[PDB]
């Protein structure tokens, strides 16, 4: 999958967990970002 | 402007950060270094990941 | 090293290059001649300093072994002069050119098993272990040494014979050339310790641009890269215009007298011969190799025409190593160094109990 | 693909009928909205949703099928859907139309 | 596990009539898909309502 799939898929998870704009802040700023970076920061979760 | 592009380079690693942060990955801003550094051109990103993982599965020790 | 030190060995054209797995960089690097009377028999720096009264021989010049006794003489001078080890004790994994005839490897693998009696070792290609350090498995490395040259491609790490491309033009040519245009201008490049000067000179003051139009138009306008060497012996000539001419000779080869295609030409028909689903991936992950690429921003004029030849749906991304002088020694020191690699050298019992042919099996 | 961001992707990109990383710039849209609400407000009972489904069903010149809805109705009740029974049939009618205009 | 399947058959084929009693348009995998996610206590307004918006936007 391309690199902003898997990070949206990411971003639902907190919301339902309690975190919010600290996941859309994350949506503005791989917007703004526009590179293969945040996928290896995907695979290293945590 | 290379005083400038250093600075909006320094900006678009200081984001990297934040969303490294975000996610709570355990990564500080010099080894963020080198991965980018890494990555840019080089390795594929998959593998790095792995690399990251067992180097600090070695430092258990 | 949990185990014993293992070794590395590389018989390349200009130099040899020796050291223990793991290390920065070969441990050794000696030159590739051994010296007769023509003391009796010396390697590398004595049989150089004292080559006015003696005899020198070239175990590898070209790629290709001249002598099999030159080549056992260096690699037991590498091992019991350059590091002062017992070979017999250490195993050492050996590097080849492109397509190696097999009997030279059988009588590599008898010398490697019989005259040294070590317990494991092995041989392949030179540029693919290149490729093994930069880290990508796929790729194609165009390594150019001091006698033969080639663009290896590499698909999934076996790489692919019938797109290798072979080269037979190197740093001798290169010498050779500029020393025939500065004495050509007038100036004294001929002789021995001149051919020497004018190595070192190519080697630290030569230049490498995008192009010969540009540069030459500059060079020809106004004397800016034109740059003053007064050496301790107090010779003292500076050519702005020949060391942009020096490495241009590999995009315009009539310069020197050349009939084969360009370094960039070469990497297009290596990609001409290569398969499809591949060949964007080798378009994208392509390093550099051969000590040839000390050339400052020479790496930045191969991209720039490599991007220009392919088409515009795959890009160019070269790896251009700056440590691409010991480019091929680093390659080994990666293989050697993983414990599951291990397997990979084939041993002493089966090379005595099935010959040395068996190499062309183990030795994929 | 059990996990529930994953089914989204499949489920837009055939509602869309497009590729799969293109349809994203849209995709988006739900995220934000599921992610808004996940846990209901508003308790469980069938019986109300039956009872939705004949009334809006019978003003409509289609009266046998008030009845046709409550045998399949049952049918299901026989089989096993986990008291997922309510969300699932009230989806399908907030997503109706009689097939007349009017 | 056959007698699984035949269930899943059974009951997926018995909400795809319903569906068309009601004259909801979706097809048997779009229902496949809804279903299995309502599945885990998804508010079903809320998705009832990104499948309107979706299919309307696809309208061009």
């Amino acid at each position: 999958l391309p690199a902003r799939n898997k990070i949206l898929m990411l971003s639902f998870d907190l919301r339902v967990g309690g975190l919010g704009p600290k996941a859309d802040r994350l949506e503005e700023l791989v917007e703004e970002l526009e590179l293969l970076e945040v996928g290896s920061v995907l695979d290293l979760l945590v | 402007a290379a005083a400038a592009n250093l600075n909006a380079v320094r900006e678009t690693m200081d984001v990297l950060l934040e969303i490294s942060r975000i996610l709570n990955t355990g990564l500080d801003m010099e080894t963020l270094s080198i991965c980018v550094r890494l990555c840019e051109q080089g390795i594929n990103p998959e593998a790095l990941s792995s690399v990251i993982k067992e180097l600090r599965k070695a430092t258990e020790a | 090293d949990e185990e014993v030190a293992a070794l590395v060995v590389d018989n390349g054209s200009g130099m040899c290059k020796a050291g223990f797995a793991g290390d920065d960089a070969p441990r050794a690097v000696f030159p590739s001649i051994v010296g007769r009377p023509r003391k009796d028999s010396y390697v590398g720096d004595e049989a150089q300093s004292k080559r006015g009264i003696l005899t020198l021989k070239y175990p590898i010049e070209h790629g290709i072994v001249t002598n099999w006794d030159d080549m056992e003489k260096i690699w037991h001078h590498t091992f019991y002069n350059e590091l002062r080890v017992a070979p017999e004790e250490h195993p050492v994994l050996l590097t080849e050119a492109p397509l190696n005839p097999k009997a030279n490897r059988e009588k590599m693998t008898q010398i490697m098993f019989e005259t040294f009696n070590t317990p494991a070792m092995y041989v392949a290609i030179q540029a693919v272990l290149s490729l093994y350090a930069s880290g990508r498995t796929t790729g194609i490395v165009l390594d150019s040494g001091d006698g033969v040259s080639h663009t290896v491609p590499i698909y999934e790490g076996y790489a692919l014979p019938h797109a290798i491309l072979r080269l037979d033009l190197a740093g001798r040519d290169l010498t050779d050339y500029l020393m025939k245009i500065l004495t050509e201008r007038g100036y004294s490049f001929t002789t021995t310790e001149e051919r020497e000067i004018v190595r070192d000179i190519k080697e630290k003051l030569c230049y490498v641009a995008l192009d010969f139009e540009q540069e030459m138009a500059t060079a020809a306008s106004s004397s800016s890269l034109e740059k003053s060497y007064e050496l301790k012996d107090g010779q003292v000539i500076t050519i702005g215009n020949e060391r942009f001419r020096c490495p241009e000779a590999l995009f315009q080869p009539s310069f020197l007298g050349m009939e084969a295609c360009g370094i960039h030409e070469t990497t297009y028909n290596s990609i001409m011969k290569c398969d499809v689903d591949i060949r964007k991936d080798l378009y994208a992950n392509t390093v550099l190799s051969g000590g040839t690429t000390m050339y400052p921003g020479i790496a930045d004029r191969m991209q720039k025409e490599i991007t220009a030849l392919a088409p515009s749906t795959m890009k160019i991304k070269i790896i251009a190593p700056p440590e691409r002088k010991y480019s091929v020694w680093i390659g080994g020191s990666i293989l050697a160094s993983l414990s599951t690699f291990q397997q990979m050298w084939i041993s002493k019992q089966e090379y005595d109990e099935s010959g040395p042919s068996i190499v062309h099996r183990k030795c994929f | 693909q059990k996990s529930p961001n994953v089914l989204l992707q499949n489920l837009c990109c055939r509602i869309l009928g497009r590729s799969e990383a293109d349809v994203a710039q849209q995709f988006q849209y739900a995220v934000r909205v599921i992610g808004s609400n996940f846990a209901p407000t508003v308790e469980r009972d069938e019986f109300l949703v039956a009872e939705k489904i004949k009334k809006e069903l019978i003003r409509q010149r289609r009266e046998a099928d008030a009845a046709l809805f409550s045998e399949l109705h049952r049918k299901l009740h026989s089989q096993g859907v986990l008291k997922n029974k309510w969300s699932i049939l009230y989806l399908l009618l907030s997503l109706s139309e009689d097939p007349r205009r009017q």
